[PDB]
């Protein structure tokens, strides 16, 4: 819509479940787009259209959006997955992104 | 006397009674009766007919 | 190995159960279909 | 088929899919019938032409 | 061997396909040319011909679905088997003259 | 697979028959396309296939 709300920070051990959550105003009513960004490197997308993986995303990631809140779920959250991740949206051919959340994998 | 009246009701039975006759018509069919043409053909053809 | 007892209740499905006749998109419109 | 034989056939229970062995041909062609739902039905008489 | 053409064996293929509306996975031989928006053309997307106008749409498909029908059951809504994008069909442009 | 040459008009959508009531049934909506040759050459044997 026009404001992406995410949480600040999520912390999950290796081998659990991240649930990155995304909300706005009917968001299940657009499209959501994730983004997964490390320190010092360039954003990189994930789920693209809901729940779709762009070519080479590990299979353990996944994501749905529905009523007005959009959601990330990595499960067997290994270390790799370590990163930045955002949530986007398009509105009126303008990009609309989240504040970001920081997995952190013990 | 009543001629005009009876008219209107010989009107509306004649035309239902064409409309029943109307059944046995073929219409380029070989038949004019649905369950012989099941009966007597198979599915596609029965389907044209 | 049989060791699970099974117990059973009846209830309502109300109006649950739809699901999306085919894999066409469709909006404004009443669509009737038969399954 | 100038002189061609015609046979009576009555009074007995017609099996058509069993013609398919007595004769090695590939389909039948039939009128106003299906091959199919031959089995289903009665007839009064049939001729057999050859 | 000797048996008539009725009584011997025959080998046989059936193939099987789906025309319905879907996402398609085999295609026959066919090169595809640029997307073109904003004006009429002539469009061919996996064998679904037509002509119009295609626009970028917000019609938000479920991945299963590749094409949207109006009420005439006619194709107004198209996603591109490459880029995945929802496109709206609409007609060229048209109108009666009066002389 | 491989059936005999007069049982090839059963593989077909609205068909009935031994093979197409016991062995293989295609369906009346059915869309595609049937190709059947004949293989007396690799499926016949002296004695008997
Ligand atoms: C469809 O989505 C738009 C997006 O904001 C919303 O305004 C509209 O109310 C939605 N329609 C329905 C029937 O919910």
């Amino acid at each position: 819509p026009s404001a992406l709300t995410q949480p600040p920070s999520v912390s999950v051990s290796p081998g659990q479940t991240a649930s990155i959550t995304c909300s706005g105003d009917k968001l299940g009513n657009k499209y959501a787009y994730w983004y997964q960004q490390k320190p010092g490197q360039s954003p990189v997308l994930v789920i693209f259209q809901d729940t779709m993986r762009p070519s080479g995303i590990p299979e353990r990631f996944s994501a749905s959006n529905s009523g007005n809140t959009a959601t990330l779920t990595i499960s067997g959250t290994q270390s790799i997955d370590e990163a930045d991740y955002y949530c986007q949206a398009w509105d009126s051919n303008t990009a609309v992104f989240g504040g970001g959340t920081k997995l952190t994998v013990l | 006397a009543l001629g005009k009246l009876q008219d209107v009701v010989n009107h509306n039975a004649q035309a239902l009674n064409t409309l029943v006759k109307q059944l046995s018509s073929k219409f380029g069919a070989i038949s004019s009766v649905l369950n012989d043409i099941l009966s007597r053909l198979d599915k596609v053809e029965a389907e044209v007919q | 190995v049989n060791l699970i007892t099974r117990t059973q209740s009846y209830t309502n499905s109300f109006t649950r159960g739809v699901y999306y006749p085919d894999k066409v998109f469709r909006s404004s419109v009443l669509h009737s279909t038969q399954d | 088929v100038y002189a061609w034989n015609r046979k009576r056939i009555s009074n007995c229970v017609a099996d058509y899919s069993v013609l398919y062995n007595f004769a090695p041909f590939f389909a039948f062609k039939c009128y106003g019938v299906s091959p199919t739902k031959l089995n289903d039905l009665c007839f009064t008489n049939v001729y057999a032409d050859s | 061997p000797t048996y008539g053409v009725g009584h011997q064996p025959y080998r046989v293929v059936v193939l099987s396909f789906e025309l319905l509306h879907a996402p398609a996975t085999v295609c026959g031989p066919k090169k595809s040319t640029n997307l073109v928006k904003n004006k009429c053309v002539n469009f061919n997307f996996n064998g679904l011909t037509g002509t119009g106008v295609l626009t970028e749409s917000n019609k938000k498909f479920l991945p299963f679905q590749q094409f949207g029908r109006d009420i005439a059951d006619t194709t107004d809504a198209v996603r591109d088997p490459q880029t995945l994008e929802i496109l709206d069909i609409t007609p060229c442009s048209f109108g009666g003259v009066s002389v | 697979f491989v059936i005999r040459g007069n049982e090839v008009s059963q593989i077909a959508p609205g068909q009935t028959g031994n093979i197409a009531d016991y062995n293989y049934k295609l369906p009346d909506d059915f869309t595609g396309c049937v190709i059947a040759w004949n293989s007396n050459k690799l499926d016949s044997k002296v004695g008997g296939n």
